[PDB]
RNA sequence: AACAAAAAGGAUUAGAUACCCCAGUAGUCUUUGCAGACAAUUAUGAAUGCCAUAGGUUAGAUUUUUAAUUUAGUCUAUAAA
């Protein structure tokens, strides 16, 4: 019954703009700044592009054409729109290269994302048919639920004392009746197990008496109870009797849609030298030197801890442009908060020399001149 | 804490002192000279370097005025859009 | 299937829903900065702005296009008014097609109600069925008062309301692009659409330009067959009466 | 009343009457304006008549004294819920630029989601996943999660090959004497140098400022 | 979207009588160009190149490494159709002006014949062999032969991806190895830093590809076979191709300055 | 919008219709982009080659040829399907129906209704009508297919004309008395629809248009009526020959 | 305790009851009554039905609680009037 004009808008490109997702979650009790805000952990608005011809006119498929002062001249045309029409009759926009190019930088490292491992390194891919699964069935047993990553219930350890009370009085309290039915289904199957077995050599599931007594038998073994309660509220397992239980489930996909590579078990064949041992190094910056009990380094837009090891010790104003060292990214993963934590590992000497050779800035060429 | 209010309809949105008011520098230098005279004394020896600094300013040429800050022009543009409107 | 300067090199005769939606002719203003009066064209609310119904735009656009055609078919003087940074090429092109007058700057208040002073020195001429000068009206082009547009086609009624008021004050029909926050009672024929878009304005103006062009064509085709689709205006008509009076004296005297 | 009495809707009525008779009683009325006959049979449309707007969602049946009856309603589709879910699971999918500038508007004519994610005219993005998800959920009678899993997994495989081509493309190109320009990584670091040096200057100045400002405390 | 277009003289339905059967031309152009374009469309389905022509994509999408994979499909589609727009249903007689100039740069029509053919087999890889017209500010128009590995653009605006030398066997420890090695790095270092090794006139008019020869496997692996026994094979494919060159059209693109 | 229209009392009936026609075209959303003319091209040509005779026997005989495999027309599927439906209806109605199609082309609108009354009055006494209606709508298709008094057209011998009987008004049924006396031979204003063959023909006999210049003539006269370009193109694909190249276009009939 | 009409002193001033100053009693406060006047004001009696929006704000409610709907108040700026 939709009108033809209303049927075109449903599939229009503008109507496809995703809603502004909540910002990257941070500690609920901090002193965040209000007037000034730095770049976020992950993007929140959709980045836009246009044709080189339509950009010279300021046409971005928006309400009105954007100004040419800050929208033309750059190589990569990227822009974010906070409001298509604000109270000032202007499209409140801003450059989107902060996050747009950071994705391109990270995708130039050629590194997959793997599930974190407690401290024999085992980098298991995130995109697998055994772990990456959201759909389920009620009949499924508790064990497979650990594999999942998208739980409907909240994380108890993460919730604040106020949020916890609200959850109890608005999600758990008005569920006793339904929970009683859930037990009946379990008790029903229990009666069928003995019958089926003896028959080799289900009931209507309506017994309000066994249920009450069934819960009094589990008061001495709280473990099996929580195991059952976690299935009715879809809570992330917390006790070892494990995966991502230290910081809780990932609010997003374990890869967070930043890289879709499954493994890095490849050897880039170099033209002259041949198949190299490790991956090409990457130059990074130095932020917050040791002399804060750790050093921060900027590896392709992201901030990660320095390798476990001058340069990191003290700051040096004389160095122009700042201290820049080469380094190899070993492992990358997404924490519960959504940040992209990189296991930056010190690079080798030959790798840097080989990689600089193509750039043409290598002081001494390994090819030919090198006698030994 | 509440957020900044939406200004009522004003005749003209502007700032009185568009450009900062520059304070005569050595008026402070004179204060130091006067201070030393109070503590040390008028016909003393430690006041030489301070008194000589006061003579240095008057001889030195005054700086040139800064370029006007065009802030009232942009405020007049977005007045009707930022506030409730204009009144007359 | 899309060139930026396609609405100028070859504007379309009629604009379909796709063309109007592709030109952002439905992006209304913010929900807060709306005019409840023109809630008859709004379709819904998305992205915090009012969505103008695509069908409502096409219907009013075709209607206005018919108005421009007839007025040009009856020898009317049309005026295309677009006063914005990037609307100069759009208005000039539309005028060429419809053989009309353009205006891409701040309309001087009092050019219709006080035309005697403003448009005093601008020269005029006298044409005929086939739009060619008629020698013999030299004395009439000095006592004649300036002209007024028989139809104004505004592309930003919200900005310039002094022009549209003189049109209603001087009994002149008008056409305008009414946005979500523009009063629809300022113009005679509304065209609910997005006026802040330089791509929709080029489309709407192109369609109206073709209308005038098609109208002018019919008029000239009917003039070559000895069928004039317009009679002498009242002003010039009076001169003929005076001409015979002065000529009558020569006959007797 | 800051407004003015507009009569743009009555230009024909007023003009038609003024041209009915002559001001000099006892003479034939002069010819009317040239536009009077052009819009004779085209009366203006009705304006300023608040109708019942289109209801895009069931109105609250419990409200006994409803307000805002003449207010346009919000447009919500079933996709909105799905788009929010997906893009929250893949926040870095928003860094992939997406053009919302329609070319001709005829982009929904060749979209058949029964084939797969890849379609004609639209790029592989979260939207294709949602539309594909919605299709499976409706036609194939799948659940929200089930349809989400299937379509989502196809999205991954298509993105993996895309990233593999880039690496293999540049690598293979150099095997036959192919050289490229400055990669994005190197360029990014260069710009930081120019910006970091500017910060050093400002820091040095303000540092010296405080030192000179500390001499006055004593 | 980029869509396949017809061939010059209805070769899709009939094909060249003595060079390629209709079936071979079908699999070579209609069933391959379509595949390449299908991939190309998916790559530029939502970028600035959604409406750009193949050549514009080639030149524009050349230096940037991140878009290397787009260059291949775009360039391949261009070169492929560039190779079919120079054949003819019947052999054409070489133009006089062209015939003369050829001898002045290669010595004879047969000298150039065996050079291009010889270069093909020498490559032992899929590539395109061109016939380029070189010109400099004061130097007269001079022709030369160029070999492009896999997808290689002969134009000077795509020098980054010229791919004229296989680094595998052309860079060793011998005297030639070191020489080739230096050039390889000299180009990379120059290109990376933005320096220009060889000045080129604006508009890329120094080099104008006149004729081409597709040596890819799919083109000839069917009609001429594997080539075991020398009967047919890649060699014969190049030979037969030399008889269908539309020398008339070749002369037109040459645009030789009147000097006779 | 139709309510806003206020015509003048001195406007001719033609003017009033013109205003509405132009107003109804303001709400046109455009014909579908994929749906093609169903009865057009081949199928349309087949209809003119099998529905020009005055006897059902000849008509069905022609369809059988088209249905027979290898027919030049290429409408075999349509032809076969059509026959299946023609052999499932009352044979009496077919003869009677076709009879008035040839006689109704010369009657007036007023005379038509008067004859149809007497014509329909004899159908109430007929057996087919009382049987078909009862066996279809009333029974809701129960008891299987209806049973016409003549089982099939084959039963009706060639030399027998059953059509004539109905076309004889009886004195028992009084002549229909209409509410007025207005009448005519052809519709006064039936030109609002898409151009048909009559319009395209007239245009060619009064002009020197080309294959592409003729389409623009109709698109201009109707000023963008949806489907004019497609309709006119179809007419020029069935009854238009390239007699003098692109210079002129003539009809195939000649 | 403090403040402070009155009474009184010191100044100012042409004169100074005054304004200013040193001090100072009723009174202000507590309990029980009288008294009933106020710019006791929103210069707008109380109450009911009804009329288009926007930006804040107060106490709640609902929700995909991020941010939007919504009930009852309050205050700015407007449309029709
Ligand atoms: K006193
Ligand atoms: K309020
Ligand atoms: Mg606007
Ligand atoms: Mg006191
Ligand atoms: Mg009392
Ligand atoms: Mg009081
Ligand atoms: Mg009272
Ligand atoms: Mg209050
Ligand atoms: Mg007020």
């Amino acid at each position: 019954g939709v009108s033809p004009g209303g049927a075109l808008l449903r599939t229009s490109r503008m109507f496809s703009l995703p809603p502004v997702i909540p910002p990257p979650p941070g500690n609920k009790l901090q002193m965040i700044s209000e007037r000034a805000s730095a770049t976020e952990a992950y993007p929140t608005h959709q980045v836009l592009t246009t044709f080189e011809s339509s950009r010279s006119r300021g046409d971005w498929g928006l309400k009105r054409p954007l100004p040419l002062k800050s929208t033309t001249g750059t190589t990569y045309p990227m822009v974010k729109v906070k409001e298509m029409d604000s109270l000032e009759q202007i499209t409140d926009f801003t450059s989107g290269t902060q996050h747009g190019l950071t994705l391109k930088k990270f995708q130039a490292l050629n590194i997959p994302i793997s599930t974190p491992s407690e401290i024999r390194p085992v980098q298991r891919s995130v995109f697998e048919a055994d772990t990456d699964v959201t759909a389920f069935s009620p009949d499924e047993q508790i064990q497979e639920a650990e594999k999942r990553w998208k739980f409907s219930g909240p994380w108890l350890a993460g919730m604040t004392p106020g949020e916890f009370k609200e959850y109890l009085a608005k999600t758990v309290r008005p569920k006793r009746a339904e929970f009683r039915k859930f037990i009946q289904k379990k008790i029903a199957a229990q009666k069928t197990e003995a019958a089926n077995r003896e028959l080799q050599e289900k009931p209507e599931s309506i017994t309000d008496d066994e249920v009450t007594e069934y819960l009094r038998r589990l008061r001495n073994d709280n473990q099996v109870l929580y195991d059952l309660v976690g299935q009715f509220l879809d809570l992330a397992p917390l006790k070892p009797p494990s995966p991502y239980g230290g910081r809780g489930p990932p609010i997003t996909h374990p890869s967070a849609g930043i890289s879709y590579l499954r493994t890095a078990a490849y050897l880039n064949n170099h033209p002259i030298y041949g198949p190299q041992k490790s991956h090409p190094p990457v130059q990074a910056r130095v932020l917050k030197p040791r002399r804060g009990n750790d050093a921060k380094i900027g590896v392709a837009g992201f901030v990660a801890d320095g390798p476990l090891g001058s340069v990191m010790d003290k700051f040096d104003p004389s160095i122009e442009g700042g201290a820049k060292l080469w380094v190899n990214v070993d492992k990358a993963t997404v924490d519960s908060t959504g940040r992209v934590q990189l296991t930056v590992s010190d690079a080798k000497a030959t790798d840097v020399l080989i990689a600089k050779e193509l750039i043409g800035d290598a002081r001494e060429p390994i090819f030919g001149s090198a006698p030994k | 804490p509440n957020k900044p209010i939406r200004l009522p309809p004003l005749k003209q949105l502007r700032v009185r002192q568009a450009n900062k008011a520059e304070e005569n520098p050595c008026i402070a230098v004179m204060s130091s000279v006067l201070a030393c005279w109070a503590s040390a004394g008028y016909n003393s020896a430690g006041c030489a370097t301070v008194e000589n600094a006061l003579r240095a300013c008057m001889d030195a040429p005054k700086p040139a005025p800064k370029p006007n800050n065009t802030i009232n022009y942009h405020l007049s543009r977005f007045q009707e859009r930022l506030t409730q409107g204009k009144s007359k | 299937r899309y060139i930026p300067e396609q609405y100028l090199r070859n504007p379309p005769s009629d604009a379909s829903l796709e063309d109007l939606m592709a030109a952002q002719a439905h992006m209304g203003h913010n929900t807060s900065l709306w005019n409840p009066a023109n809630a008859r064209y709004i379709y819904g609310v998305r992205q915090g702005i009012h969505i103008i119904s695509l069908e409502t735009t096409a219907t009013h656009l075709r209607r206005a296009a018919r108005v421009v055609e007839e007025v040009a078919y009856r020898g009317g003087l049309i005026l295309f008014v677009g006063t914005r940074p990037g609307q100069r090429p759009i208005v000039v092109r539309a005028a060429e097609l419809a053989k009309a007058c353009h205006l891409f700057t701040k309309w001087r208040p009092g050019t219709i109600t006080n035309r005697e002073q403003l448009l005093g020195g601008v020269p005029l001429t006298v044409v005929d069925e086939l739009d060619r000068p008629l020698s013999g009206f030299e004395d009439h082009l000095h006592d004649r008062r300036p002209l007024a547009p028989d139809l104004v086609v505004c592309l930003n009624p919200k900005e310039n309301m002094t022009l549209l008021y003189e049109c209603s004050l001087a009994k002149i029909p008008t056409i305008g692009i009414i946005d979500t926050n523009t009063n629809p009672s300022w113009v005679t024929y509304q065209i609910p659409a997005n006026d802040d878009s330089l791509r929709a304005t080029a489309l709407i103006s192109g369609v109206l330009g073709r209308a005038g062009e098609r109208g002018q064509k019919r008029r000239l085709e009917a003039a070559q067959r000895g069928v004039v689709t317009w009679k002498t205006p009242a002003d010039v008509q009076g001169y003929f009466e005076l001409a015979s009076a002065r000529a009558a004296d020569a006959r007797r005297r | 009343g800051k407004g003015r009495i507009f009569q743009a809707a009555k230009v024909y009525q007023r003009a038609s009457e003024a041209a009915a008779t002559n001001i000099v009683s006892g003479l034939p009325p002069r010819n009317p304006p040239l536009w009077l006959k052009a819009i004779e049979s085209i009366p203006p449309a009705e304006i300023n008549t608040r109708p019942y707007p289109i209801q895009h969602s069931p109105p609250n049946p419990r409200a006994r004294k409803p307000r805002n009856l003449f207010r346009p309603t919000k447009i919500v589709y079933p996709e909105d819920e799905l788009r929010r879910d997906f893009y929250r699971d893949h926040p870095w999918e928003l860094a992939r630029p997406r053009m919302i500038i329609e070319l001709d508007g005829k982009d929904a004519r060749f979209l058949d989601w029964s084939k797969g994610l890849r379609q004609r005219g639209i790029p592989l993005s979260g939207e294709s996943v949602v539309q594909r998800q919605l299709w499976l959920m409706e036609n194939q009678g799948m659940t929200k999660q089930e349809a989400y899993d299937k379509a989502r997994h196809e999205f991954y495989k298509l993105r993996q090959l895309e990233q593999m081509e880039r690496r293999i493309a540049v690598e293979e190109a150099r095997m036959v004497g192919g050289y490229f320009g400055k990669d994005l990584l190197t360029v990014g670091m260069e710009l930081e140098n120019k910006t970091y040096e500017s910060w050093k200057k400002w820091a040095t100045t303000e540092i010296a400022r405080q030192e000179s400002a500390r001499a006055s405390m004593y | 979207q980029h869509y396949l277009m017809p061939l010059r003289d209805n070769f899709e339905q009939e094909g060249i009588r003595n060079f390629l059967s209709p079936g071979s031309v079908n699999m070579a152009y209609t069933e391959y160009q379509t595949f390449i374009l299908e991939k190309l469309n998916a790559l530029v389905v939502g970028t600035d190149f959604e409406q750009k022509d193949t050549k514009s994509i080639v030149l524009a999408t050349a230096r940037d490494p991140e878009l290397a994979h787009v260059f291949n499909h775009a360039s391949m589609a261009h070169n492929n159709h560039f190779f079919f727009d120079h054949l003819s249903p019947v052999p054409v007689k070489m133009g006089d002006k062209l015939f003369y100039h050829i001898n002045e740069n290669f010595g004879s029509v047969d000298t150039l014949r065996d050079e291009m053919i010889g270069t093909a087999v020498s490559m032992f890889g899929p590539g395109f062999v061109w016939l380029v017209r070189t010109q400099l500010p004061g130097q007269p128009v001079a022709l030369r032969v160029m070999a492009t590995y896999l997808a290689g653009s002969p134009y000077p605006g795509a020098h980054w991806r010229r791919q004229e030398m296989d680094a595998q066997t052309s860079i060793g420890s011998s005297p030639q190895g070191l020489s080739n090695g230096q050039r390889f790095f000299e180009r990379s270092a120059a290109g990376f830093k933005g320096n220009k090794l060889e000045p080129t006139a604006p508009g890329g008019t120094d080099l104008i590809p006149i004729l081409c020869l597709n040596t890819w496997e799919y083109a000839w692996l069917r009609e001429y076979g594997t080539g075991v026994g020398g009967m047919g094979g890649k060699l014969a494919y190049a030979q037969s191709w030399w008889n269908m060159i539309d020398w008339a059209k070749v002369e037109e693109e040459a645009r030789l300055e009147t000097r006779i | 919008r139709l309510a806003e229209l206020t015509p003048r009392d001195y406007w001719t009936i033609e003017q009033r219709l013109s205003v509405i026609n132009d107003t109804i075209e303001e709400f046109s959303t455009g014909v579908p982009y994929d749906e093609n003319i169903e009865i057009g091209g081949k199928i349309r040509l087949a209809i003119d080659r099998c529905f020009k005779y005055d006897k059902i026997d000849e008509i069905i005989a022609a369809l059988k040829e088209e249905a027979a495999e290898g027919a030049k027309g290429g409408v075999q599927s349509w032809a076969k399907n059509t026959l299946e439906e023609l052999t499932q209806r009352s044979p009496t109605s077919l003869h009677v129906t076709l009879r008035q199609m040839r006689l109704g082309k010369s009657w007036g609108i007023a005379h038509t209704f008067k004859r149809e009354h007497q014509m329909a009055a004899k159908f109430m006494k007929s057996h087919d009508f009382n049987e078909g209606v009862t066996a279809l709508l009333i029974d809701k298709g129960a008891n299987g297919p209806a049973k016409w008094k003549p089982a099939s057209l084959d039963e009706i011998p060639p030399g027998a004309n059953i059509s004539e009987d109905y076309f004889r008004n009886d004195p028992e049924v009084p002549v229909l008395e209409l509410l007025n006396d207005r009448s005519y031979m052809q519709y006064p204003y039936n030109k609002f629809g898409l151009p048909n063959d009559y319009d395209v023909k007239e245009a060619i006999e009064k002009g020197n248009f080309t294959r592409e210049k003729l389409i623009d003539h109709f698109v201009e006269t109707r000023r963008g009526k949806q489907g004019v370009r497609e309709a006119v193109s179809d007419v020029l694909d069935r009854m238009a020959v390239r007699s003098k190249g692109t210079e002129h276009v003539q009809w195939k009939k000649e």
